[PDB]
């Protein structure tokens, strides 16, 4: 039962690689940690601008280890004024089971991977990236994002409680996109992000006609 | 005659590890820095002072006695790990309490420089030699409380000196005594634990006892996984197919168990093979993986069944 260190991983364009910890939290058996990279279409990329090494490794029961996300110079074919999307997976391979009729299940994490160029390299401080522009239309809001960064909005509501607790189908907004989402009109709205570091903040808004900026 | 002297730099500084999940391991960097290093221990068995008349051989070695473990003021105990040591030589696995990093600068340097060969405790010199930074990455238990931390970590750091009469001088401070030296240099470490969810750490086998030949047609069994959590969280679960099934079920998810037998695998009562567990408030939640068997006499075959699946968690 190996697992990752973080929910989501941000690749710095300045740097050549990065290490992600894994750990075999099962202490009775050894496991193999298959690790790989996928493109924005969630397909495998084997020579791809980013690669993960090693593709497989034995973790002895209880043993913690790493994986290395890294670059190939076909990264220069990527756009440098905005993040590009990948996903880093990890699949546990169990010891083939003792002989009986048995269905064997295998956990696999699949986090997001953000190639972020050096040109758009964020402040060490959690930078805002708060510029967002909820526009009212029939059926709800249409959320603008003219930042050069990927942004997953996890909730929308009337208050900080509703955004935190209330049901909502999560949406990831590509950099420089506008997208319609279904929601009741709110006099004062509240959108809940997921920041680089992983925690879920809440932005609060001020609606001046159709356009609603943050407070 | 052999003569040993040590100085402790007593460096002070802080490092922001920033916001991390409980499973994430934050980091800090223990820089060696020049400064005014005070003597705190020595072993002298030769001339007190040095003059121009007679030569003597040298050996200078660095030291950083960094503690293996620390406990937060909250009372929870942190664990430290060596991410990147550098050209430093760690030289003591056997002892549990502290790491022992050291570096030999000089060895058999035949010098005539007159001055003090045994500065007694309380005296000082201006050390002006650089070394690599030693990086540390910290381990946090799941029970760590959420919020801001400020763990003050004491350590010793300093340059051992060895003036000698004999050629091929080889004298080093013992590890036991190195531990007892004043931990004059320590650097505060600040980090923030946002917290995060972690699934159950166990074998996921689902067992059916009897082959039963044909009779075990629609046999059922299932098993459950805990998924603990500190904060609010969405975890999209998706059963994935490894072993390709023999028969076809329309929108139901299926897996080949071999010998013309499938398992329609489900998760929280879902034949579709995808669910979503959500956390508004903290605490664990169970995830129930059904295996329903299925075969048909046309291709029923005697033999031991086994298949597999991959319950994929798409953490957004």
């Amino acid at each position: 039962a190996v697992s990752l260190d973080r929910t989501r991983a941000v690749f710095d364009g300045s740097e050549k690689s990065m290490t992600l910890d894994i750990s075999n939290d099962n202490k009775q058996l050894p496991y193999l940690a298959q690790a790989w990279i996928e493109n924005e279409n969630q397909e495998k990329i084997i020579t791809g601008p980013v690669i993960a090494t090693p593709p497989v490794q034995r973790l002895e029961p209880g043993a913690k280890s790493m994986v290395r996300l890294s670059t190939t110079p076909d990264i220069s074919k990527l756009p440098q004024d905005r993040e590009s999307l990948f996903y880093f997976n990890l699949r546990e391979i169990p010891p083939r089971s003792e002989k009986a009729n048995v269905l064997q299940i295998a956990l696999q994490t699949k986090i997001k991977l953000f190639y972020r160029p050096a040109a758009i390299k964020t402040r060490p401080n959690e930078v805002w990236q708060d510029q967002l522009i909820l526009n009212k239309v029939s059926g709800g809001y249409r959320i603008e994002n003219p930042t050069p960064y990927y942004v997953t909005v996890i909730g929308l509501g009337g208050s900080e409680k509703q955004a935190e607790e209330g049901e909502f189908e999560t949406v990831m907004l590509s950099p420089r996109s506008e997208q319609t989402v279904k929601s009741a009109n709110y006099n004062t709205p509240y959108l809940s992000y997921i920041n680089d570091y992983g925690g879920r903040p809440v932005l609060s808004f001020i609606c001046n006609g159709s356009r609603c900026s943050v407070k | 005659w052999n003569n040993i002297v040590f100085y402790s730099l007593g460096d002070v500084n802080s490092y922001q590890g920033g916001n991390v999940v409980i499973t994430q391991r934050p980091q800090f960097i223990t820089s060696w820095r020049p400064g005014i290093a005070t003597v705190t221990w020595n072993q002298c068995n030769g001339p007190e002072f040095a003059d121009g008349f007679w030569a003597y051989y040298r050996e200078y070695i660095a030291w950083v006695v960094f503690p293996k473990k620390v406990m937060t003021q909250n009372g929870y105990p942190l664990f430290i790990e060596v991410h990147n040591k550098g050209s430093w030589s760690e030289e003591n696995t056997g002892d549990n309490d502290s790491y022992f990093f050291l570096k030999g600068y000089k060895w058999d340097e035949r010098a005539f420089d007159a001055g003090n060969l045994c500065q007694k405790p309380g005296e000082i010199t201006r050390l002006t030699e650089k070394f690599d930074d030693i990086i540390f990455k910290v381990a946090l238990p799941a029970d760590l409380p959420l919020g801001d931390y400020s763990v003050k970590i004491p350590y010793t750091s300093g340059m051992q000196r060895h003036f000698a009469s004999y050629l091929g001088a080889r004298f080093k401070i013992p590890y036991n005594v190195a531990k007892t030296l004043p931990r004059e240099n320590e650097m505060l470490f600040l980090f923030k634990n946002i917290g995060g969810c972690r699934p159950s750490a166990q074998s996921l086998e689902i067992k059916h006892g009897d082959l039963s030949i044909n009779s075990a047609n629609n046999h059922y069994a299932a098993q459950t996984l805990s998924v603990s959590c500190d904060v609010p969280a969405n975890i999209r679960f998706m059963l994935l197919r490894n072993t390709t099934p023999t028969y076809s079920h329309g929108k139901k998810f299926s897996v080949g168990l071999g010998h013309g037998w499938d398992s329609i695998v489900s998760v929280n009562g879902v034949d579709t093979g995808e669910t979503t567990m959500r956390w508004y408030k903290a605490g664990t939640q169970n995830l129930t993986i059904g295996s329903r068997l299925y075969g048909e006499s046309s291709k029923i075959q005697p033999g031991v069944l086994s298949g597999s699946a991959t319950l994929l968690m798409i953490l957004p």
